[PDB]
């Protein structure tokens, strides 16, 4: 209440009464985690959107004031209003209304995903509102799209401006230079950001798989909503490819497909030092990590088949793989590396090869 | 010590190497010493010192779309050779230090 007299002072006390009945809706089904990440317990809230997110979307969330005003759980004073807007709201809530209509195709980002793609989620859920509206989503569900890219030079290491094309049509993407440069089945592509490696934000590694070799392709938009949209044509024309070479499968089977993450990547010793790059069951090296070829390759069997990773030699660190063959020889700067580095041989020596796979050892 | 810009066509008479001063001041600004034009970029951009010690670091004005190897930086971050850089909408340059 007030004190007595002229002065007449208000005192508020310690109450945050408002703050916690917000703590409580945390406890809610479906608010467990991050809304747009997934990352456990959130502590940030949206209070226009009505959901809960964690610190690194809540700053995603900052950059777009005109749909999105965030305020900490805990930290953060609240209005009535603002904490009535989260209990008739949340993330479930979210879910139906801004998640309405996503394509099964369509990435979705994971805490470890580079900023890019985490803004582009939040960005395309709830300022372009592009899986309430169908209609926003035609760059990327029309089976074709062109448009130029910014692409590095095979050997020069320039990044230059050409022409691409992707059909579904055709079942290739395809580019021109300064009749195509290059036409590559979406059978053999693969698509992964890869900003840090490219050195742009907007990088994105595009792989092509012909005749046992891959081939590296590096490009980049100025435009973050144009880049997503290529990836996710690329992940449209996978699954449509993938949906009529394999009927019979279902799309859960078909969508872990669509792209692939590297497992790990990094600088090691083998005593040269050179990049390297765990992609599945393969693992190849590279002088420079932006190289369009590998300078080699080490392939990555089952158990059974007479593959096993060892530490230790027989930099500081050791790891050996025991090939049917050959031992491979890798030396990690630190242990951490060391640990994650195994721990990814790890997972192709505990898993069953398929026939492909023999037919990828054949080679190797 | 120089900055490559890593979109210039070595085939068109397009310029590929900026030396670096000790101070270096980049922007669209007559007074900038490294002076680019484009979309994104302010009369006053950036700042690249060299230090005694042949430190080099980035100094990003505020308010600046500005990327060090694909991650935002709005604080003074070291720089070392082979760094990628983005000031604004596309120039993009690659760092060499001797
Ligand atoms: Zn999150």
């Amino acid at each position: 209440h007030h004190s007595s007299g002229r002065e007449n002072l208000y005192f508020q006390g310690m109450a945050k009464e408002r703050r916690r009945a917000v703590l409580e809706l945390l406890q809610r089904p479906g608010n467990a985690r991050c809304a747009d990440c997934g990352a456990p317990d959130p502590d940030w809230a949206s209070y226009t959107l009505g959901v809960f997110i964690c610190l690194s979307c809540s700053g995603i969330h900052r950059n777009i004031p005109q749909v999105s005003k965030v305020k900490s759980v805990r930290l953060d004073a609240w209005e009535e209003a603002q904490v009535e807007f989260m209990a008739s709201h949340g993330n479930d809530a979210a879910r139906a209304r801004f998640e309405s209509k996503v394509p099964s195709f369509y990435y979705r980002p994971t805490p470890s995903d580079c900023q890019l793609l985490r803004e582009q989620w939040i960005r395309a859920k709830y300022e372009r509102q592009e899986f309430i509206y169908p209609e926003k989503q035609e760059p990327y569900s029309a089976g074709y799209r062109e448009g130029f890219l910014w692409k590095r030079g095979r050997d020069n290491g320039q990044f230059l401006s050409r022409k691409f094309v992707l059909t579904e049509r055709e079942g290739a993407l395809k580019y021109f230079n300064r009749e195509p440069k290059a036409v590559m089945k979406i059978e053999h592509l693969n698509a992964t950001f890869q900003p840090a490696k490219i050195g742009h934000p907007h990088g994105l590694q595009v792989t092509y798989l012909k005749d046992n070799s891959t081939r590296n392709i590096f490009i980049y938009h100025e435009d973050g909503k144009e880049i997503v949209d290529w990836f996710n044509a690329l992940r449209a024309a996978r699954f449509h490819y993938l949906q009529v070479a394999f009927p019979g499968a279902s799309d859960a089977d078909l969508v872990p497909k669509l792209s692939r993450n590297y497992l790990k990547e990094g600088y090691m010793e083998k005593f040269r030092k050179r990049w390297f790059t765990m992609d599945d069951r393969r693992l190849m090296y590279f002088k420079d990590p932006l190289d369009a070829f590998a300078r080699g390759e080490v392939f990555i069997g089952s158990k059974e088949s007479g593959y096993t990773v060892l530490h230790g030699f027989p930099w500081p660190h050791g790891i050996t793989i025991v090939t049917p063959d050959r031992k491979f020889l890798f030396a990690c700067e630190t242990e951490s590396d060391q640990r994650e580095w195994v721990a990814a041989f790890q997972k192709a020596v505990d898993r069953p090869m398929l026939p492909q796979e023999y037919a990828v050892e054949a080679h190797f | 010590c120089f900055l490559v810009n890593l979109n210039a066509d070595p085939a068109l008479n397009e310029l590929l190497v900026y030396y670096l001063k000790e101070h270096t001041l980049i922007g669209s600004a007559n007074s900038q010493d490294i002076q680019l034009c484009g979309m994104g970029i302010l009369p006053e951009h950036c700042i690249i010192d060299i230090t005694s010690e042949g430190q080099v670091m980035l100094t990003p004005q505020k308010n600046t779309r500005t990327f060090v190897n694909g991650s935002s930086v709005s604080s003074p971050i070291q720089l070392h050779h082979g760094d990628r850089i983005l000031w604004g909408n596309n120039h993009f340059f690659r760092l060499n230090l001797p």
